């Protein structure tokens, strides 16, 4: 799953088998160069990709003045009152309706889900 | 040795440097001082838990500058000169970087408008004539 | 102890001229750049366009080492100065103006593809087979 | 110290008509020209690379700075005339002043010597003006003045 | 509705580089991230790592016609960490009263002065 | 115009990839795809390349967007080769490699992007914006970002008299 | 209901929870322990693929709600596989008891005993996903 550049020329490291050895190896085209793999994975496609909104959410949106704020959802971590509420509004969701929470406390940028 | 070769003594000697950018106002009174000799003292205050560095223009040269220091990991900077002679070197490599910043709030912004006035003084428009040239 | 309150003053100097202008020369971090392996290093003006209005050229331990390419910045600090502390025996700080700012990006040092082959290569536009085995070819 | 409701109604249509007392109706219309001749029709003079003739002597043209006078009319006669907006209208002529422009002619003959001649104020012209604009006629005049050149 | 005429982008972009904004030429790529990136008039200028500062910094400027003239628009894309800023002719814009702690910056004081207009 | 291939197109090699991102420059015509033009601005490797147009390598979903285009200009590893590839493509044919070579470093200086700069330092400058446009329809392609909306006046400009007038005299001054 | 799920078309995508490739060089300590538990019952006993058998492995995690909806048995899915490609692939899969579906999938023998065996994988991934019918 992860990328990898080759300390030579700098370019894309690509998955490789050596039959003598019949370890993982990661090979540079343009370089010649390899190296031993510890991932064991060249990839992982997740066709659902539940991908946990929760980290896409930059702390910085409760500066949007545009956003609702709700005083009865406490900061789980601080125990802020204030806390501003949204939508995903990703695609690729294909059904979005839930809210994301984010403390309004300064210096304590806590997201949740209810 | 030659030319082209490029002079390796500092950064054998592991020389530390400080990259530091500062205001056109500050680079303009030491260049109006011409390199008298001194154009201000910096001080440096360390804490048991923080570091504070600021500089202090000289009351000749005028007639505070808090320095804010930024992480160095994000790059390797290293100082390289051309001598007169044709003998290019290596200063050394930038250890630490910082910023000088004004104290003044708003009547900084003064000295600005003046500034982007002198800026605008030569930029040219249309003027309108009286009479019709003949 | 001292540390935890230590106050330090030095005084700053700016010569009017100095024989020897300064630049400045960046490398990327990712580069992982070693100046301890820099047993020699050559820097002399690129030879592309055939002087002062052309790229540089570094070349470190000759061929063998890495070989660098610096580029004039573009941006011009006309409103912005950079300036280099250094320290001295005296204690009195020096700041020495940039003459300009150069960035340095390695080459790579392998048989690349010449222009006239990569048009046969163009051929197999997405037809190629085993990406790998394009080099062992070259 | 507050705008209460009771007199909000009147004190935002206060505001609105201090802006109408200075913008008016036609605001866009008059500042985009005006930006034009003040500056747009002098950046694009200045931004033109001076003209190099070589072909022995070598001549070049600057073109330094812009003028514009009132909007004039030339009778058959020859003699120039302001041209109110209300005679464009009746002797169906167009509303354009004079456009001049400085041009300095520096030519080098070889000799090691220069010789500099500028041409003030060369026509070069004729811009059509926008009604009511800084370079209208009808620019700072009151209404009393209006009314005394036939204009609404 | 009022029609922005344009302006020189320059005091805006000199004021940004004596603010704390690093110039795109001088970081580092992995500083991005991290950063916003600083657009004036669709030319990304560099990155700044205090956007809300600048951005209070810079609606205090238009509102006191300081160094950014009034049709200037600043626009802080907060999701996507950028700071757009705008001064070329043709955009649209009207003018609205400020609003700043639930309470209009205009008083009676204003409405009494533009009475007597 | 910086865009992304439908996936519409059926094939073993095509659809393992993925969708594959080209660029269409002006006076160009056909389109080249994205990596060469940054391997012609002088960017070669792929690290200096994926970090002007992705800033966090700790993603990988967009990681695995612009392999599929790393694999097209695989062949092009040098940037006189890029430079030379577009070129290929220029208004005019190219006589000889050199003309061709430099022709197409005449469209790039001045001819793409030159909003951006139109001298011959700008390169770094062109390459984080055509990065930020290649990282943007990444964006939206991963749909972390909406498309954008042609209907909003945001997005559009009214051209008034000035403008209008001094488009004209631009003409008529150069006629002069 | 019946008739409606043998009408919709139903792709191993709509009922994939994901797809990884791995290059599992043993097969006995495949990745983890999990497929451990039940890769070991298969290769107690193994057959049509005692001979050989490829490096890479693409292992497919079934949606446990999607399966449901369609009513989706893993034998089926492996049979289809297998009729699909005939003996090409080889689809190993976990009982329906296990909270996790999985299905192992590798290469023919014979091929072991051009392209690639790591891309080719991959088209098979993509391939599977979407123009097989499930
Ligand atoms: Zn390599
Ligand atoms: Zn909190």
């Amino acid at each position: 799953v992860g990328i990898r550049f080759c300390q030579e020329c700098n370019n894309m490291l690509y998955p490789k088998e050596d039959k003598e050895n019949r370890i993982l190896l990661y090979a540079c085209r343009n370089c010649d160069y390899q190296q031993e793999a510890d991932n064991s994975c060249i990839y992982v496609n997740k066709i659902t990709h539940e991908v946990d909104e929760l980290t896409q959410i930059i702390a910085d949106v409760s500066q949007d003045p545009t956003l609702p704020r709700t005083e009865d959802h406490p900061c789980q971590k601080c125990g802020h009152k204030e806390a501003v509420f949204f939508q995903s509004h990703s695609a690729r969701a294909e059904d979005a309706m839930r809210l994301y929470y984010v403390c309004t406390a300064p210096h304590c940028g806590h997201r949740w889900t209810e | 040795a030659e030319r082209g070769e490029l002079d390796l003594t500092g950064a054998k000697q592991n020389t530390g440097v400080w990259l530091v950018k500062v205001p056109k106002y500050l680079s303009q009174q030491w260049a109006k001082a011409s390199g008298r000799g001194e154009v201000g003292k910096l001080r440096i205050a360390k804490t048991q838990g923080r570091t504070e560095v600021s500089f202090t223009l000289n009351e000749d040269l005028a007639n505070e500058h808090p320095f804010v220091l930024q992480s160095v990991g994000g790059q390797t900077l290293t100082v390289f000169t051309e001598s007169s002679s044709d003998k290019l070197s290596l200063e050394g490599i930038v250890v630490q970087r910082a910023e000088c910043r004004p104290a003044a709030s708003e009547n900084y912004m003064r000295l600005k408008r003046l500034q982007i006035e002198e800026s605008s003084k030569p930029v040219r428009l249309s003027q309108q004539l009286d009479k019709v040239v003949t | 102890g001292p540390s935890s309150q230590n106050v330090t003053e030095y005084v700053v100097r700016v010569p009017k001229n100095t024989t020897k202008k300064y630049n400045i020369m960046a490398f990327n971090a990712a580069d992982k750049v070693n100046f301890a392996t820099w047993n020699q290093a050559r820097l002399e003006r690129d030879l592309s366009n055939k002087p002062e209005d052309q790229p540089w050229l570094l070349r470190v331990n000759g061929k063998s080492g890495r070989k660098f390419k610096g580029i004039k910045k573009g941006g011009v600090t006309e409103n912005t100065s950079y300036y280099i502390f250094t320290q001295c025996p005296d204690g009195a700080f020096e700041a020495f103006p940039v003459h300009n700012w150069y960035n340095f990006t390695p080459l790579a040092r392998h048989r690349t593809l010449t222009a006239e082959e990569a048009e046969e290569e163009w051929e197999r536009r997405n037809k190629v087979l085993n990406h790998f085995s394009i080099m062992q070819q070259r | 110290d507050e705008i209460t409701p009771d007199l909000w109604q009147e004190a935002c249509w206060i505001v609105i008509s201090s802006y109408f007392d200075e913008k008016g109706l036609v605001r866009q219309q008059l500042d985009s020209f005006d930006e034009f001749i003040q500056m747009s029709v002098q950046r694009i003079v200045e931004d033109a690379p001076p003209i190099d003739l070589q072909a022995p002597p070598r001549y070049l043209l600057k073109f330094e700075q812009i003028y514009l006078s009132k909007p004039t009319h030339w009778e058959r006669d020859g003699a120039p005339s302001p041209m109110m907006p209300n005679e464009a209208r009746l002797r169906n002529l167009t509303y354009s002043a004079p456009l001049y422009v400085d041009i300095t002619k520096t030519v080098i003959k070889e000799g090691e010597e220069q010789l500099q001649t500028q041409h003030q104020k060369t026509f070069i012209g004729k811009i059509p003006i926008m009604l009511r604009s800084t370079y209208c006629l009808l620019n700072g005049l009151t209404d009393r003045d209006l009314c005394e050149l036939n204009e609404c | 509705a009022y029609i922005s005429v344009g302006s020189q982008p320059s005091p805006i972009l000199e004021f940004l580089e004596e603010w704390s904004m690093e110039n795109l030429e001088e970081i580092s790529p992995a500083a991005i991230a991290d950063a916003t990136k600083i657009f004036v008039n669709g030319c990304w200028v560099g990155i700044h790592k205090d956007p809300e500062q600048l951005m209070n910094t810079l609606r205090k400027l238009r509102r006191q016609m300081d160094i950014i003239v009034s049709e200037v628009s600043m626009i802080r894309d907060i999701r996507e960490r950028e700071i757009r800023i705008y001064t070329d002719a043709g955009r649209i814009c009207r003018p609205l009263l400020i609003v700043e702690k639930q309470k209009l910056l205009l008083k009676k004081r204003h409405i009494d002065q533009l009475k007597e207009r | 115009w910086v865009s992304m291939l439908a996936r519409g197109g059926q094939g073993a090699k095509k659809s393992a990839i993925g969708q594959r991102i080209v660029a269409t420059l002006p006076y160009i015509k056909q389109e080249v795809p994205i990596i060469i033009v940054f391997r012609a601005l002088g960017f070669v490797s792929d690290r200096d390349i994926l970090e002007h147009i992705i800033y966090d390598f700790e993603d990988p979903e967009m990681m695995e967007m612009v392999k599929p285009s790393l694999d097209e200009a695989f062949v092009i590893q040098e940037q006189n080769v890029a430079l030379n590839f577009i070129g290929s493509r220029g208004a005019k044919p190219g006589v000889t490699k050199e003309k061709r070579i430099k022709y197409a470093k005449e469209v790039l200086q001045k001819e793409m992007l030159p909003h951006v700069g139109v001298s011959d330092f700008c390169e770094t400058k062109k390459a984080y914006f055509l990065g930020y446009m290649v990282h943007r329809l990444l964006l939206a392609a991963l749909g972390r970002r909406e498309l954008d909306d042609r209907d909003h006046y945001g997005n559009k400009r009214l051209d008034l008299a000035g403008p209008l007038l001094a488009f004209l005299f631009r003409g008529m001054f150069k006629n002069l | 209901k019946d008739i409606l799920c043998r009408l919709e078309h139903t792709t191993l995508r709509k009922v994939t929870a994901n797809t990884a490739i791995y290059y599992d060089p043993n097969p006995q300590s495949t990745v983890v322990a999990e497929d451990q538990e039940w890769v070991n019952v298969y290769y107690e006993m193994p057959d049509f693929d005692v001979a050989r058998i490829s490096p890479w492995l693409l292992r497919v995690e079934l949606d446990r709600k999607h399966m449901t909806d369609r009513k989706l048995t893993m034998e089926q899915i492996a049979e289809k596989i297998n009729a699909g490609f005939g003996d090409d692939l080889n689809c190993i899969f976990n009982d329906d008891n296990a909270e996790k579906l999985v299905l192992r999938i590798r290469i023919m023998n014979s091929d072991e005993n051009k392209m690639d065996d790591d891309v080719f994988l991959r088209c098979i991934e993509s391939n599977m996903l979407t123009d097989m019918t499930l």
